[PDB]
């Protein structure tokens, strides 16, 4: 993969973008498939 | 062509334009009682208290609280009798500040001077608003 | 006025006479420093405090400095 | 002339990896976290990052290429979302009974609570874009059009962003064709705003009449024939508006008179629809259509006949005014700023005009009872207006500190304005205390009076009266004016001056719009807080390159914070500070231009009818005794109205109650910045450094605070999304659950 | 007369007098529609004057066509006026 | 302890919760058809709610007199869930995000490109730390005894006093 | 001497300029020679046409002046140019170059006025001064 354009997806905005997002993913996946744990259960 | 240069001199901060130096403007403002030549600082207050006097009234009679009662006019008058006081105070703080032994060859720019014109604005002002007064109460 | 004061950190720049818009502020000879010229502030009666003077000295902390003091029509900046 | 140079610019990403390349401050990198908000200020300020103004000119035709791309992806986003996630088509069927909705959200977290009960059995968010109105006034009947017509917008989308690139990369034209304005105004006037007319027209003789007609009638959306069969077929044409049989003889011999069934001029509204008659707004747009493309042959290009826009500036001088327009053709042929200035302003000031001619002469089918609608339409182009008026201002600011040189600007009407801007700014100043003091005056006497119990002291329709004579009698001569001094016209203008009441379903649709004592007074509110934006931009404008208080301003450029604290202190002097204080005032004024709007039409126009004929408003006619004090906007405006959205957790609407918390908290965040400034918070960052320091985690780009002007333009941009934010979240939740 | 300073200026009342009558002629052309009745603005103004000043101290009405007539005949002798200004002034050679 | 709290199960103002926030989706679900997207859209919140009430029941998490779950938070072990536990777990993660943040940082202020590689991060260099994170509780105790955590005072830049 | 009867640059004249306190309190000249006429912007706003030859201009300030002479140095490539202050009473005092040298270049024969022998940081504390008419940058 061209290296100008791989070092632009290393740029903070992009990288900070991309990883939020799949942050903010993988906490709406966790609520929507194990809603309402208003407590770790035990 | 119609705005030129204020005296003659266009580093001084203003304009010679119709509204400040046409021949209309230069008449008016000449014959006015403040500028008006071979006039005392008496004679000046004395009619610029009687013009002020009079349209004073106006206001207070058609407008204050007790416009719609049977006393509406002489509270008219009290209340401008009121005002010229509070104005001639004022006119007293001015050249009580302003003026001291300077006896410039003006005239009316002097502690003197400023005395005559703000007596003549009293008197002349409850004067006015007097004969306001005796206008409309007949009629 | 305000004071103007010159501290013997200056390394004869004229970066502040230069920056300077009211002529405060001159170069003189001096022995302290490689430009062999330190400032000076002979005129401070015409010193408006704008501080332009600090904003160009390069020195770390600055060799001039502005306190600003007692108000005239000059410092004031005043065409009234 | 054609004049390009190819093969400008190579295509790679090289740069996209080296930010800030495209200015020599930038490129070098930064030491600092300064250096990161400078590269997004700088970034489309062209004329910062080079003196060509060949240079310049191409970055923008090609900018201009990349914003209509985005124009048409959001567009082509607003048919997609018609064809595939709304009520359009049961809406069509039942417009008087059924909520707009074009948003869906997705069952998480709860928020599908959000996707309200908006009828046709569908649920989603009520929308207040007037787009279901739009489209079946266009004849759009069924999804596929709407599909078709997003597919077409990401085609128009993806060739503006080949142009774009084609005209910067590969094609730039060169400064000589830019310059050619004659040729612009020709191609814009006869070419974009002419045929652009005429192709409308088009669309709505053969299109939107029929099937409009045929809506109305009462024919059910899936009976009527799709917008072709009414071109091929004429007798489906004909049968509707009987000059179809006479074909397009009567245009080229001059008998006009015998389309007088498709091109009207009867005024008023559609009883049925509550909108505008199709057959006016056809021959609205055949006029206008014929006058632009007139207009289009007034300049010079490529032949002997036309007007050099040059000759006719420099003929017009009077004895008043020097060398008149002499100079100015220089100025709007090198200034892009002065361009700027002059476009912003003109297209805040018609975006304000439409606001009004929208709501009074409401040209779509259903939207005059889409009260949501009505007021979302008022309100957004409002807005966009004052920020374009500011925008203008702040152009103008930049052309004199940049772009203004002395010796073009000889004795013209330029110079000689900012040689009286003394005279200029203190008049206006005073104008500026009369009206405050003769306007808001008024309501303190008012409330005062109140308070006191001395109701008959007041001003008021039932006391002092202070009735608008003027713009009542201007009411009364567009009553008149059909069949008087517009003959031919059958009907009103607008109703909003006079004569009936228009309802549709049970809703009043408009009716008269009386002005009294109430109305006289916030019309002098609105004219002091205009005349006060006007004030502080004006002001920023003259006094941009010097002052008697900094006789070198110009040098210290458009956008810096003060210079210094002696001359007794001179924070925001510049002209950026300007536009700064004016978005403040600009906000203030517009605020109160939509509470007006919002209160007078509840008060005095919206509501039910009875079939005896009694119209109940929404706010039952208290504008007149309560709009007159503060106490009255703060009871029966802002606690009154805001019942909706204070009461909305719990319910469709909850998203508007957090909007309206969420804005609150933005504004009142923006205090922070307004209040403060950067030497307290470099300090205390001093502090916090140290700690990273002990922790061996500080960072190589040193943290700064924000700049003084960084402070000044993040605290307006909050102070104006959390004010603006908050009034928007307000008006929605009320109109929707009353309306 | 003196418009300036040093500034003479010439203010010939025929310049009046000419717009009057340029005016006054051309706007006394009738009219069809039922405001004019069957006369011109000029007639419709001068009749709307006698008819309110027969009713000396009370002031015409809004409602009253007085106004429109007022105003539309103003319009074109203040735009009439305004042309023969310029037009005596280029005469003059105040440029 | 906790008089005025009582297991949620036991809650008579919780199960009315319950009742009427349900009672409210089945008027609302009662103006859709059968088998319609709006219908089963209801159906669906109608599930959810029902399972979340019967999860807090079945919990032993106490309620108020509100009816509402109340959350123990002063260490004793019968309440772990509602706070211990997700401290335990925040910790973890949020140590775990400083400690490969810290050491990037240091890792490339002994290189040329100190600045370049903060605004254009050096990925292949910033995975091989935030991969390294999962010890960080030891790594960074170590890092302290070791005398490598802290600067002393003496090498950090204060301001006059 | 500065020579009041120097002809000025051509000017209509502004609400920019010169105000009662020019008349009373005092008021700046600058003086300097052109090769050409010139278009120039006055510091009170508006553009202005230079003589060629003797120019001579009055300002309320100092500054304004200076401003002038900086945009003579900048744009035109004149540094002849003279400032004096003039008193109502009709003395006039030369202001700059004071010396004929401008002030960012060396000269011999000028004095160090309000140089210090320490760096900034060795200042005493204001407590040290409490009660006495010192200043702790004296
Ligand atoms: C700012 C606008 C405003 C206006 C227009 C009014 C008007 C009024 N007030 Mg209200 N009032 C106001 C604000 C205002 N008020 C505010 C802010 C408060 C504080 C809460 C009040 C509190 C108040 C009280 C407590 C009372 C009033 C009362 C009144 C009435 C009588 C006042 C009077 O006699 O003045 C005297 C006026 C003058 C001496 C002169 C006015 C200015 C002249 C006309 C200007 C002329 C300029 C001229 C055109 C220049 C031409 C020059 C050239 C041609 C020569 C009047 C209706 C009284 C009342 O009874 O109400 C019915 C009363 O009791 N007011
Ligand atoms: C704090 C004390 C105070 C008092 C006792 C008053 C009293 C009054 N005010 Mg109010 N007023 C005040 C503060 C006060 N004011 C302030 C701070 C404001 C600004 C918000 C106002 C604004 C205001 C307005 C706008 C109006 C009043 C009016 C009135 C009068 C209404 C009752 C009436 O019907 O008389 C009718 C009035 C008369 C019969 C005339 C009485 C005039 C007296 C005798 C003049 C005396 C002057 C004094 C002795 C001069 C020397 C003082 C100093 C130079 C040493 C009453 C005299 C109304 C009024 O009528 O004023 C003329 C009115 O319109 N006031
Ligand atoms: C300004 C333009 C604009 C805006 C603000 C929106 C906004 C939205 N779109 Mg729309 N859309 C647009 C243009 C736009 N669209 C265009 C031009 C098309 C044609 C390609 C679409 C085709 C489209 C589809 C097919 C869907 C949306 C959906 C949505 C919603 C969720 C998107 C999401 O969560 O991404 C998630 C981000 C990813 C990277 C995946 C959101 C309300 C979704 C929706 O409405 O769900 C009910 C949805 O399914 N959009
Ligand atoms: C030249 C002397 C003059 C005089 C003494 C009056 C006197 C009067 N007029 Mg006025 N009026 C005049 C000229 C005059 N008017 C002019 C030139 C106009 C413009 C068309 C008016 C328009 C006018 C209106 C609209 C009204 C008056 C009204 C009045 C009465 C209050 C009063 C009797 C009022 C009235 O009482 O009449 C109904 C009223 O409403 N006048
Ligand atoms: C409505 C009345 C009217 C109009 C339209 C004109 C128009 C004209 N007169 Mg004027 N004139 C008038 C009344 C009028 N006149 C009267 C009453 C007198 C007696 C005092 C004169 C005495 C007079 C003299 C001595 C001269 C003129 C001249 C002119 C011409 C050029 C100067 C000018 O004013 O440009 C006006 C500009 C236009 C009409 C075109 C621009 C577009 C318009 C203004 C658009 C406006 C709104 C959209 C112009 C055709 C001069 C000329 O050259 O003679 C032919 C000339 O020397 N006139
Ligand atoms: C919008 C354009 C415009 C406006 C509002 C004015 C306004 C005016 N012109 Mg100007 N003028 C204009 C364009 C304009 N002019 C142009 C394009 C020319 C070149 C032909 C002139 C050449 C001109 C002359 C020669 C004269 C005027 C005069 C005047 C004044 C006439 C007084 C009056 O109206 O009698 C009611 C008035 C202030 C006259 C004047 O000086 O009046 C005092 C005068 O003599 N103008
Ligand atoms: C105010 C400070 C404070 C702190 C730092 C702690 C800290 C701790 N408590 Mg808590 N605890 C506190 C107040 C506090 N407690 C109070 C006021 C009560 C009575 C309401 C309790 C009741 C309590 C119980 C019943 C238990 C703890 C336990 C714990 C430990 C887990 C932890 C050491 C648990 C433990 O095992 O202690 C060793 C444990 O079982 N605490
Ligand atoms: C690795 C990054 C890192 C680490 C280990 C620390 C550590 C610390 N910070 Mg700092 N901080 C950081 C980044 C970091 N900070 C950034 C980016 C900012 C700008 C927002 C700050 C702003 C800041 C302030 C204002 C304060 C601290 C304080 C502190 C101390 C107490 C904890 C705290 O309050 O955090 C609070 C910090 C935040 C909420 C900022 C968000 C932290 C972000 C999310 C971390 C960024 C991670 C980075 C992008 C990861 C890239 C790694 C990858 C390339 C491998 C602690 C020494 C406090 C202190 O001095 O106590 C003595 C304090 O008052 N920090
Ligand atoms: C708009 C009407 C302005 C009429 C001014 C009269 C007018 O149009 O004059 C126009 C007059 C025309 O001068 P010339 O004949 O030289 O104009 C020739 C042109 O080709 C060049 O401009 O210009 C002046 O005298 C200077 C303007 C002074 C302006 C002073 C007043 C400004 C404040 C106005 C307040 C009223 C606002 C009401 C708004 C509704
Ligand atoms: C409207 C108009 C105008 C204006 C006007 C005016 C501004 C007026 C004023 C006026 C006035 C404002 C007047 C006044 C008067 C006054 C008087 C008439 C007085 C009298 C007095 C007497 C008779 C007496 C006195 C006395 C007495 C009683 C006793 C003791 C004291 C004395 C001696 C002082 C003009 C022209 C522009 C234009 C046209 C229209
Ligand atoms: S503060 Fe301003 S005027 Fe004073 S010496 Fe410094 S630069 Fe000159
Ligand atoms: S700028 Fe600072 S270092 Fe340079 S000459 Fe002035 S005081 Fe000395
Ligand atoms: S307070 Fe801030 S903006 Fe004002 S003079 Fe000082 S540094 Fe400049």
């Amino acid at each position: 993969m061209n290296k100008d354009l791989l070092k632009y997806l290393s740029t903070a905005p992009v990288l900070g973008v991309i990883w939020i997002a799949i942050t903010a993913a993988i906490i709406v996946e966790f609520n929507r498939l194990y809603p309402d744990a208003l407590f770790f259960p035990l | 062509d119609f705005i030129k240069p204020y005296n003659d001199d266009p580093f001084v901060g203003n304009l010679a334009t119709p509204i400040n130096t046409s021949s209309l403007t230069k008449n008016l403002l000449g014959n006015l009682p403040i500028y008006r030549r071979r006039l005392s600082p008496l004679l000046r207050g004395l009619e610029i208290g009687m013009a002020h006097g009079y349209f004073f009234i106006g206001p207070f009679y058609k407008l204050g609280p007790l416009r719609n009662s049977e006393i509406a006019l002489l509270s008219g008058f009290l209340s401008c009798v009121g005002l010229i006081i509070f104005l001639t105070v004022g006119l007293l703080l001015y050249g009580n500040t302003s003026f001291d032994k300077d006896e410039s060859k003006d005239q009316l720019q002097t502690s003197e001077g400023w005395n005559q014109f703000t007596a003549g604005f009293l008197v002349g002002a409850i004067g006015g608003a007097g004969f306001a007064y005796l206008i409309l109460v007949n009629l | 006025a305000h004071n103007v004061k010159i501290y013997d950190t200056c390394i004869g720049c004229t970066q502040c006479v230069r920056a300077c818009p009211c002529d405060v502020l001159e170069m003189v000879p001096w022995d302290g420093c490689k430009a062999l010229q330190i400032a000076s502030a002979p005129r401070t009666e015409d010193c408006v405090g704008c501080k332009r003077c600090e904003t160009a000295c390069p020195t770390d902390f600055l060799s001039i400095r502005v306190y600003l003091g007692a108000e005239t029509s000059r410092s004031m900046g005043l065409a009234y | 002339k054609v004049l390009i140079d190819r093969n400008v610019v190579p295509t790679n990403f090289e740069k996209w990896s080296k930010p800030g390349h495209f200015s020599r401050s930038l490129a070098k990198g930064p030491k600092t976290t300064t250096w990161i908000w400078n590269l997004h200020a700088d970034a489309h300020d062209f004329d910062s990052h080079t003196n060509s103004l060949e240079e310049i000119s191409r970055k923008i035709f090609s900018a201009h290429f990349g914003q209509l791309a985005v124009i048409f992806i959001w567009l082509s986003g607003m048919y997609f979302h018609g064809a595939k996630f709304s009520n359009y088509v049961a809406w069509l069927n039942n417009p008087i009974n059924i909520k707009p909705s074009a948003q869906v959200v997705w069952p998480i977290i709860g928020q599908e609570i959000l996707n309200a009960d908006v009828g046709g059995g569908f649920q989603g968010i009520q929308i207040t874009s007037g787009l279901f109105q739009l489209w079946r006034a266009s004849g759009i009947t069924n999804e596929m059009q709407l599909y078709v017509t997003a597919i077409g917008g990401l085609f128009m989308a993806s060739l503006m962003l080949f142009a774009g690139w084609f005209h910067y990369h590969k094609a730039a034209p060169k400064l000589e064709w830019f310059q050619n304005v004659e040729s612009m105004l020709n191609h814009h006037l006869a070419g974009l705003l002419g045929l652009g007319s005429l192709g409308w027209t088009g669309h709505l003789i053969h299109v939107s009449l029929p099937i409009n007609k045929l809506l109305d009638s009462g024919i059910v959306p899936a009976q009527i024939p799709l917008p072709h069969e009414f071109i091929l077929n004429r007798n489906l044409m004909s049968e509707l508006y009987p000059s179809f049989n006479k074909g397009l003889l009567p245009f080229f011999t001059l008998n006009w008179n015998e389309y007088n069934d498709f091109l009207t001029f009867k005024g008023g509204l559609n009883p049925v629809t509550g909108g505008l008659w199709l057959t006016d707004i056809a021959h609205h747009h055949l006029a206008i259509a014929v006058i632009f493309i007139i207009a289009g042959h007034m300049y010079r290009t490529n032949w002997s006949i036309g007007h050099s826009l040059k000759e006719i500036l420099d003929a017009h001088k009077g004895p008043f005014t020097g060398e008149g327009h002499r100079g100015l053709f220089e100025i709007l042929t090198t200034s892009w700023h002065a361009q700027l200035a002059i476009n912003l302003a003109m297209l805040g000031s018609l975006s304000i005009i439409v606001a009004h001619h929208m709501y009074a002469m409401p040209p779509y089918p259903y939207l005059a009872t889409d009260y949501p609608t009505q007021l979302s339409l008022f309100t957004h182009h409002m807005w966009i207006g004052g920020f374009c008026i500011v925008g203008a201002g702040a152009h103008a600011a930049i052309f004199m500190v940049r772009d203004y040189s002395p010796a073009q600007n000889y004795n013209n009407l330029l110079d000689r304005v900012i040689r009286h801007r003394d005279a200029i700014i203190s008049h206006l100043n005073w104008v500026c205390i009369f009206l405050g003091f003769h306007s808001f005056g008024l309501y303190i006497h008012n409330d005062t009076m109140r308070a006191l119990g001395r109701p008959q002291d007041m001003f008021s329709d039932v006391a002092i009266q202070l009735q608008p004579i003027f713009a009542q009698w201007i009411q009364n001569c567009h009553s008149i004016a059909p069949g008087n001094t517009a003959p031919n016209v059958l009907a009103t203008t607008s109703y909003v001056f006079g004569g009936d009441i228009i309802s549709v379903g049970n809703k009043i649709a408009i009716m008269p719009m009386s002005l009294g004592t109430a109305d006289f007074m916030v019309h002098h509110i609105h004219a002091f807080t205009i005349h006060v934006t006007a004030l502080i931009l004006l002001k920023g404008v003259l006094f941009a390159r010097n002052s008697r208080l900094i006789p070198d301003k110009a040098n210290l450029g458009f956008r810096f914070p003060c210079d210094g604290p002696g001359r007794g202190g001179t924070c925001q002097v510049s002209g950026w500070d300007h536009v700064f204080l004016g978005l403040f005032w600009m906000y203030n004024s517009l605020s109160i231009v939509i509470f007006h709007f919002s209160w007078k039409m509840q008060s005095d126009v919206w509501g039910t009818i009875s079939s005896s004929g009694d119209i109940s408003h929404i706010t039952r006619g208290n504008f007149a005794q309560s709009a007159i004090t503060i106490n009255g906007w703060l009871r029966d405006f802002l606690w009154a109205q805001a019942s909706q959205v204070i009461q909305s957790y719990g319910s469709s609407s909850s998203a508007y109650g957090l909007m309206f918390l969420g804005a609150h908290f933005v504004w009142a965040f923006s205090l922070m910045f307004l209040f403060s400034g950067r030497g307290y918070w470099q300090e205390l960052i001093e502090s916090i450094v140290w700690a990273h320091n002990k922790l061996k985690v500080a960072p190589s780009i040193q943290p700064r605070a924000l700049s003084i002007t960084q402070g000044r333009a993040v605290g307006v941009a909050h102070y104006l999304l959390g004010g603006i934010a908050t009034t928007w979240a307000f008006f929605l939740a009320r109109i929707i659950a009353i309306g | 007369f003196q418009i300036s300073e040093d500034t003479p200026f010439d203010a010939n009342p025929l310049v009046i007098i000419v717009a009057l009558l340029g005016w006054t002629l051309p706007a006394s052309i009738p009219s069809n529609i039922p405001i004019l009745h069957g006369t011109g603005l000029t007639q419709a103004f001068f009749t709307s004057i006698q008819s309110n000043l027969a009713e000396w101290p009370k002031g015409p009405a809004l409602d009253d066509p007085f106004w429109l007539y007022m105003v539309l005949w103003h319009v074109g002798l203040f735009i009439v006026l305004f042309f023969g200004t310029i037009g005596y002034g280029i005469s003059k050679n105040r440029v | 302890e906790f008089n005025n709290l009582i297991p949620c199960k036991e809650s008579k103002i919780f199960n009315k919760r319950l009742e009427s926030t349900i009672k409210k989706l089945e008027n609302k679900l009662s103006k859709y058809e059968v088998g319609s997207s709006s219908y089963l859209a209801i159906k669906n919140t109608i599930n959810k709610t029902n399972n979340r009430f019967h999860k807090y029941m079945e919990s032993g998490v106490l309620c108020g007199k509100d009816g509402l779950p109340h959350l123990i938070a002063d260490g004793r072990w019968s309440h772990a869930g509602e706070f211990v536990i997700p401290s335990l777990l925040f910790i973890y993660i949020s140590g775990w995000i400083g400690w490969v943040g810290r050491g990037y940082l240091s890792a490339i202020k002994n290189t040329n490109k100190a600045i370049e590689n903060e605004i254009i991060i050096d990925v292949p260099l910033a995975l091989k730390f935030m991969s390294s994170g999962f010890i960080w509780p030891l790594s960074a105790l170590r890092e302290y005894t070791k005398g490598d955590l802290l600067m002393k005072d003496s090498e950090v830049t204060i301001s006059p006093r | 001497t500065l020579n009041l009867k120097m002809p000025s640059p051509s000017f209509g004249g502004s609400t920019g300029g010169w105000l009662r306190s020019a008349e009373n309190e005092e008021k700046y000249a600058i003086t300097w020679i052109s090769k050409n006429e010139e278009v120039f912007e006055m510091p009170t706003a508006g553009a202005a046409l230079m003589r060629s030859g003797e120019n001579l201009l009055y300002f309320a300030r100092k500054e304004q002046c200076l401003s002038l002479g900086t945009q003579l140095k900048t744009q035109f490539k004149i540094d002849n140019y003279k400032i004096y202050r003039v008193f109502p009473n009709g003395e006039i005092q030369y202001l700059h170059p004071k010396d004929g040298v401008f002030p960012e270049k060396v000269n011999e024969g000028r004095k160090a006025i309000n140089t210090l022998t320490r760096s900034i940081g060795k200042n005493p504390d204001p407590v040290v001064v409490k009660f006495i008419n010192k200043q702790t940058f004296e």
